[PDB]
C-alpha cells in the first residue's frame, strides 16, 4: 500500500546510509575478490572458415 | 527534536501493515542497548532515554554508559566490601528461584 | 631425582561445561617452580580479593 | 580456569586487528531522523517489559 | 535400485487412527509413512531420503517429543482531536504541552491519535492543527 511503500523506502534508505560506513572500500574489495578467455584464440580463427565447409560437416 | 511525555509510550503499548514489520527487524539492537544500560548494584533507579517506534513495535535505549573509569572501580570496591560483608552475616541467604 | 632424569631424557631423547584436569599445567619436579617464594611487598601491601584480616 | 583465561587474553591480544576506517553513520540518528520513532525519558524496567513483551 | 516393497507385503496394516495414549506415540500399522521418510528395498532395509534443509536443532529432536503441551467515525476522531487541539499545535504539540504531569485530556488526545495512526497513516504525530483542518474540511 502507500504507507507500506513509504515505509519500505524508508527502510531501505536506512539500510544503504548503515551500509555506508564502509561501502567504497566493501565494494572495491568485493569487486577485487576463463573458459571463454583460452578458447578465444580458436573462437576468433572460426569465424574465417567459409560456408562452403559447413554443410559438408559429417556426422559419427 | 520533541521529548514525548512518558505517558505516551505507556498507553501506546498497554493497548497494543509493513510499517510494523520493518521495525521488527532490528530487535537484537534493543535487546543489545537494554542489557548494556543495566543499573549497577547501588541504583535503586536509572532512568534512560527511549527511542520507540510510533507503534509501539520496538523500542531502543538510546544511550551508552560512559563512566569515570576511578569512580566505576571504586564504586564496585565498595560492592565487593560490602556484598562480602553481609554474606558472612546471612549464614542462610535465600537465592533467588528461577525462573 | 626419578622425574628429573625422565625429563631429561624425553627432551634429549559430549557438552563438557567443565575444563578437563588433564589440562592443567604447573605439575613441576622442580621444588624451585613449585615452592614460590611468596611476595610480602614489605609486609605493607596485599593481594588483591582476598580477605585482608587473612 | 586460570590457565585458561590467560590462554584467551593472549589470543584477543595476538589475534587483534586495527580498527578498520570508516565514514561516521548511526543507526538511532538516521531512526530519529525519520517520523516512525519518537523519543522520551523511561524507568529502566519500564523499557525492560516492553522489549520483553516486544519480543514475545 | 532394488523394488521398494509395498506395504501390503508385511500386510497387517491396520488403519490406526490415534495419535497417542497415555503420552507415548502411536506408531502406524502401515509403513507408508515410514516409506516416505525412508524407503524400503527388496530385502527390508533402510535407505534413508538425505534430508537435504536447514537445521532445526529443536525440530530434529523435539526434547524427546518434549512435554506435548468500537472505532468512532474518521469525521468524529478529527472532530474531537481538533476539539482536543490547541491554537497553533500539532497533536505531538498538544501531547507535550499536556504531559507536564488535564492528565484525562491528555489521555484522549493520546489515545485519539493513536487511533488515527492505527487507520493506515503515519504521518500523525506530524501535522498542524491548520492541516487536519483543511483535511476535515476536504472530506466535508
Amino acid at each position: 500500500e502507500k504507507d507500506d511503500e513509504e515505509a519500505d523506502a524508508i527502510y531501505a534508505a536506512l539500510d544503504k546510509r548503515m551500509d555506508e560506513r564502509r561501502k567504497e572500500r566493501r565494494e572495491q574489495r568485493e569487486k577485487e575478490e576463463k573458459i571463454q578467455q583460452q578458447f578465444s584464440d580458436l573462437k576468433r580463427k572460426l569465424a574465417e572458415v567459409t560456408e562452403e565447409e559447413w554443410l559438408s560437416i559429417p556426422e559419427v | 527534536k520533541e521529548d514525548m511525555p512518558p505517558e505516551h509510550v505507556r498507553k501506546i503499548i498497554r493497548d497494543h501493515k509493513r510499517v510494523y514489520l520493518g521495525a521488527l527487524k532490528y530487535m537484537p539492537h534493543a535487546v543489545l542497548k537494554l542489557l548494556e544500560n543495566m543499573p549497577m548494584p547501588w541504583e535503586q533507579i536509572r532512568d534512560v532515554p527511549v527511542l520507540y517506534h510510533i507503534t509501539g513495535a520496538i523500542s531502543f535505549v538510546n544511550e551508552i554508559p560512559w563512566v569515570i573509569e576511578p569512580v566505576y572501580i571504586s564504586q564496585w570496591g565498595s560492592m565487593w566490601i560490602m556484598m562480602r560483608r553481609e554474606k558472612r552475616d546471612r549464614r542462610h541467604f535465600k537465592r533467588m528461584r528461577f525462573p | 631425582k626419578s622425574k628429573e632424569l625422565h625429563a631429561i631424557k624425553e627432551r634429549y631423547l559430549k557438552f563438557v561445561f567443565e575444563w578437563d584436569a588433564s589440562e592443567d599445567t604447573s605439575i613441576d619436579y622442580n621444588p624451585l617452580y613449585k615452592e614460590r617464594h611468596q611476595v610480602q611487598l614489605l609486609g605493607r601491601g596485599f593481594i588483591a580479593g582476598i580477605d585482608l584480616k587473612q | 580456569s586460570y590457565q585458561k583465561l590467560l590462554k584467551y587474553y593472549v589470543l584477543n591480544a595476538l589475534k587483534h586487528r586495527p580498527p578498520k576506517a570508516q565514514k561516521k553513520r548511526y543507526l538511532f540518528r538516521s531512526f530519529k531522523a525519520t517520523k516512525f520513532f519518537q523519543s522520551t525519558k523511561l524507568d529502566w524496567v519500564e523499557v525492560g517489559l516492553q522489549v520483553c513483551r516486544q519480543g514475545y | 535400485k532394488y523394488d521398494i516393497l509395498a506395504s501390503e507385503d508385511v500386510e497387517g496394516q491396520e488403519a490406526a487412527t490415534l495419535p497417542s495414549e497415555g503420552g507415548v506415540r502411536i506408531t502406524p500399522f502401515n509403513l507408508q509413512e515410514e516409506m516416505e521418510e525412508g524407503h524400503f528395498d527388496a530385502d527390508g532395509n533402510y535407505f534413508l531420503n538425505r534430508d537435504a534443509q536447514i537445521r532445526d536443532s529443536w525440530l530434529d529432536n523435539i526434547d524427546w517429543v518434549k512435554i506435548r503441551e468500537t472505532s468512532m467515525s474518521a469525521q468524529a476522531l478529527l472532530e474531537g482531536l481538533l476539539e482536543l487541539l490547541l491554537p497553533r499545535e500539532t497533536v505531538a504539540g498538544a501531547l507535550r504541552r499536556l504531559g507536564a504531569r488535564s492528565p484525562q485530556r491528555l489521555d484522549r488526545l493520546s489515545g485519539l491519535a493513536d487511533q488515527m495512526v492505527a487507520r493506515g497513516n503515519l504521518g500523525v504525530y506530524q501535522e498542524t492543527r491548520e492541516r487536519l483542518a483543511m483535511r476535515l474540511k476536504g472530506l466535508g
